[PDB]
RNA sequence: UGGAGGUGAUUUAAAUGCCAAA
RNA sequence: GGCGAAUACGUCCCUGCUCCUUGCACACACCGCCCGUCACUCCACCCGAGCGGGGCCUAGGUGAGGCCCGAUCUCCUUCGGGAGGUCGGGUCGAGCCUAGGCUCCGUGAGGGGGGAGAAGUCGUAACAAGGUAGCCGUAGGGGAACCUACGGCUCGAUCACCUCCU
RNA sequence: GAGUGGUGGCCACUAUUAUUGGGCCUAAAGCGGCCGUAGCCGGGCCCGUAAGUCCCUGGCGAAAUCCCACGGCUCAACCGUGGGGCUCGCUGGGGAUACUGCGGGCCUUGGGACCGGGAGAGGCCGGGGGUACCCCCGGGGUAGGGGUGAAAUCCUAUAAUCCCGGGGGGACCGCCAGUGGCGAAGGCGCCCGGCUGGAACGGGUCCGACGGUGAGGGCCGAAGGCCAGGGGAGCGAACCGGAUUAGAUACCCGGGUAGUCCUGGCUGUAAAGGAUGCGGGCUAGGUGUCGGGCGAGCUUCGAGCUCGCCCGGUGCCGUAGGGAAGCCGUUAAGCCCGCCGCCUGGGGAGUACGGCCGCAAGGCUGAAACUUAAAGGAAUUGGCGGGGGAGCACUACAAGGGGUGGAGCGUGCGGU
RNA sequence: GGUGGGGUAACGGCCCACCAAGCCGAAGAUCGGUACGGGCCGUGAGAGCGGGAGCCCGGAGAUGGACACUGAGACACGGGUCC
């Protein structure tokens, strides 16, 4: 992914690391359904 | 700065501004040419001949005498050697770089994991290619001449 | 960052290329050249439109304001799309009946969009059955056909 | 006087903000 | 008014208040601020079985009509020929049919996150050393914010010691 | 003011598209690092040419439209006669040579080559070691050891913890050690030997502009992960138990698989940060430290010590100047000459669709509908902290004396 | 692109027969999108940015797609033929 160091600031949002993990989990499911 | 390392060394020679040879110098032009030919026949490099002439015979650079045959230019060691047919076929710095590259390649055959030394080889070959382009432009090398390490 | 480049006398092509390249980062230029507004505009570039009323609704104001704003759903004659139009005035909703025809135009907010404390509404009613709504609100005129 | 680094440690548990301001 | 003691001559441990210094995403001033899942309402969008309808390329077949060259026929000739019908040959050709491949529009069972709203719910992850310092990369685990391991940064508080400077 | 308001579009506002004329340490923005092809930018002198460039002059670029004076409709708008401009573009000739281009000649300052005495955890290969830790065997001794805020799981009469004599194994190199050294960056620390890369200083040595940057392209690249074959001491994702808690999928405790280590490949990612791209010239001083050279003085004569100056690295304080400020300040974030990369309010979103690469995990490239009035930075005054320091109080404690909370009743309050 | 012809008012791969492997392209070919071109017009201190219906000059069309007769000139808006 591309870097947005502004997203790492914690004021008014959750941690960027776990958002990235959640997005990567979401993208796996779409890829699996595409192969079917 | 340096071509690759980007350092700023300043060491070098500081030649005073002068035109005529000094009074205390007693050698004539012919003696100097004979000395140069003798030293070349002993097997020295062009840069080494001038060093010996300066250190031992008390002769500052031979670029203080006009060329007796061509009055429009001054004398240099390479021109003196050309006047007798002892000049190198390949320019000396190119030959030295090629010689350094050949020795390093056979080291890297027994040490394939020496990655830091390999970058030195790449830089050396970059210098070689710059020089060969320049010498092709001026006509000092044949147009078909090519550098191949496998040779 | 060094000096701005290129500055050479014979470097016109690169300079023109650079200026063209970075002009696409301007959002106003991009929307005009690619014609993005015309692709999604329900009014199809017109300043006004005519439609038929389907039903009456009310929308709550945003915080920290309080109140209900009276609006209508309008189906456009020219393409059949359905939009929402605000009815300006005090008690103006009483002059609107279902199945009437109305003329609507932009509401006049920033960037050609919504305004005030009612986002989501982009249009307002101007005429009802070919009679000015402002007159009806003030008086001076009666709504035709009862 | 004022600064910049390094190594150590740092004794239980302790969540929340309604009413009102309107 | 009568009668008339015990203990301490201290400390900031508990409850609090004053001043110096330091951190702060707080100023309604920590009774502050603030995050995510599940439930409810509305809006735009994505994937998508099926279902219809259009447009382009190809390949094959067919082909109104046009032109040219032959043979023959009918009627007029100022005898030079002209006007046309029928058959044969060659060539060009709009359109039409079949098959294949790309592409557009309308519906669409089912699935997915996004944005507003205001509170139905469970917790308290971030801001002070936020009560386990916070954050980046990679990997595993968990109702949900999150937790753990290896390498990194200071955009980390307090005490003791050490080191290097002005 | 016979007009005056609403809606949509273009220019200006806007130096929010910047040639004139913007930005990129902390606010959006310098590729993780380097090598190099095209392009762009390129040191000094002499001779020639005349393509670029400048001057003069012929042939052209319709009219209408624009500007000026005069003239006709009452003046004007409008129209006519003259003078300019516009279509900035083309073409035939003549003249000049400062700059750029092209051809020839001559240089040494930038860059490269070579020689000398030295410096350094730069890299690869072989050998030899240092304590420490774990397991096994033998001797002594006997009831606990371990661990926490407090405990428990766990180990121990098959003799543990602790002490002594032996055998085996895998990883790692303490103090000295230093805003010290080396490397393009990632990174590099036991000792002896071999091979090898780069840099600084000293230089009347050699070549003679051979240079800077670099779209496409190439090579290197912490940890983790994957594919085959080994190894496995200690530590330790997942997992299994003991606790804490309202719950505790955690923090704390006892165990433990992958992994961490070696050989051959793949992946190409970090707060890969000096959050600061690289080359050149110039613009006060002061003071430490590392390498080389020079001078002077000491000396146990040491590759030793002290002081001064030059060059190159590495820190601190600071003048002019710069900046929103924090601050930077010859190691610039100052003034000037170059080249490439990137940014254009906050979200949606580094997402959807398409393409390339990879065994996989994943990498590079990258929108729109819609939504929103701020998001973001530096600094100020207060209030607060399960931050530090100093002080104080029987509506605080500590040392004491007497009580209230249980019963009946007096009186006040909520509720009914 | 060459050689030899045909056809045209006329030069030409405009069209044929034969001989070669050429031509264009990261200084953007090919393909896709959107548009008649210019003199001019709107705005701005200028450098620029945006438009090009109405008047003049040039191009193209006559419901869509093809094709001919007459003539100096047409494949003809108020002439002809087919789908
Ligand atoms: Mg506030
Ligand atoms: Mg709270
Ligand atoms: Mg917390
Ligand atoms: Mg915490
Ligand atoms: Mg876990
Ligand atoms: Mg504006
Ligand atoms: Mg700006
Ligand atoms: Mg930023
Ligand atoms: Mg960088
Ligand atoms: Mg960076
Ligand atoms: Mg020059
Ligand atoms: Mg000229
Ligand atoms: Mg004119
Ligand atoms: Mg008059
Ligand atoms: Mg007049
Ligand atoms: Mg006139
Ligand atoms: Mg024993
Ligand atoms: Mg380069
Ligand atoms: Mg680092
Ligand atoms: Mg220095
Ligand atoms: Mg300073
Ligand atoms: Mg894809
Ligand atoms: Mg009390
Ligand atoms: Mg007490
Ligand atoms: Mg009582
Ligand atoms: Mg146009
Ligand atoms: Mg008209």
């Amino acid at each position: 992914m591309k870097r947005r160091p502004r997203k790492w600031k914690k004021k008014g949002r959750m941690r960027w690391k776990w958002i990235k993990k959640r997005i990567r989990r979401l993208k796996r499911q779409r890829k699996k359904e595409r192969g079917l | 700065a340096r071509m690759h390392a980007r350092k700023r060394g300043k060491s070098g020679s500081k030649r005073p501004p002068r035109t005529a040879p000094p009074i205390w110098l007693e050698y004539t032009v012919e003696d100097i040419e004979n000395l140069v030919v003798k030293l070349r026949k002993e097997g020295y490099s062009t840069a080494m001949i001038g060093t010996i002439l300066r250190d031992q015979y008390g002769i500052p650079t031979v670029k203080l005498f006009r060329d007796p045959d061509n009055p429009n230019r001054k004398l240099t060691i390479t021109r003196i050697l050309e006047k007798h047919g002892l000049a190198p076929e390949i320019p000396e710095d190119l030959m030295f770089l090629i010689k350094r590259a050949v020795n390093l390649r056979k080291h890297l055959e027994q040490h394939p994991k020496d990655l830091h030394s390999m970058r030195g080889l790449q830089l050396i070959e970059s210098k070689i290619r710059r020089l060969v382009k320049y010498y092709k432009r001026k006509g000092k090398l044949p147009k078909d001449w090519r550098y191949d390490p496998e040779q | 960052p060094g000096k701005k480049a290129p500055n050479g006398e014979f470097a016109g092509r690169k300079l023109k290329l650079k200026r063209k390249k970075f002009r696409w980062s301007d959002i106003r230029y991009k929307r005009r050249v690619l014609r993005l507004k015309e692709k999604s505009d329900p009014l199809e570039g017109a300043p006004q439109a005519r439609g038929i009323v389907l039903e009456k609704i009310a929308v709550e104001a945003k915080q920290p304001n309080s109140g209900m704003r009276k609006a209508v759903r309008v189906q456009l004659i020219k393409n059949g799309k359905v939009v929402t139009a605000f009815c300006p005035g005090d008690g103006a909703i009483k002059f609107i009946d279902e199945h009437d025809e109305v003329i609507i135009e932009g509401i006049g907010g920033p960037k050609g969009g919504s305004m005030g404390d009612i986002p989501g509404i982009r249009y307002k009613v101007v005429k009802v059955n070919r009679v000015s709504l402002k007159e009806l609100v003030k008086g001076r005129k009666e709504k035709p056909r009862r």
